């Protein structure tokens, strides 16, 4: 491992990390409009 | 399935949390190291 | 409705815990950028 | 971002999250009391 | 159950995490005083 | 604390997580199929 390539996983692992919650978010949301 | 959706996502976020820890870790080990 | 309340409790707490993975990347490129 | 501000943030942060874990806590309490 | 069982290993994973960032933060605060 | 220490509080928490997410794993196999 370098720090190039470190720097590159951080990068797309932060990423990912947004995608996954924004979907959360999302789903969130609708699991409760399903409930109310 | 809205809610056993939400676990599996919620579970890859962990898994994508714990993926970022063990880079810093790293990280951290080589400024040591230095 | 208990389970939908966790997990919005797990997911505010997944984001409050990203936002401290940020902060310790920010400090470990600051450190390697001085070296 | 300066250093001063990360160690101010790292303390907000670190408690923001240890009151919501707290309140993650006591739910899995309610759930798991309820669920029997 | 299965849903409510699963919520109790990923608040605990959190957790575990949650103290593994601790640990992190140390480091780089050990390694600020010495670096700089 | 000490660099050894941590080091050490570091592999262990990072097996506890890794213990953790696999049975989560496991879980949301199960639930998935019922």
């Amino acid at each position: 491992l370098t720090w190039m390539e470190w720097d590159r996983e951080i990068n797309n692992y932060t990423s990912l990390i947004h995608s996954l919650i924004e979907e959360s978010q999302n789903q969130q949301e609708k699991n409760e409009q399903e409930l109310l | 399935s809205g809610i056993v959706q939400q676990q599996n996502n919620l579970l890859r976020a962990i898994e994508a949390q714990q993926h970022l820890l063990q880079l810093t870790v790293w990280g951290i080990k080589q400024l040591q190291a230095r």
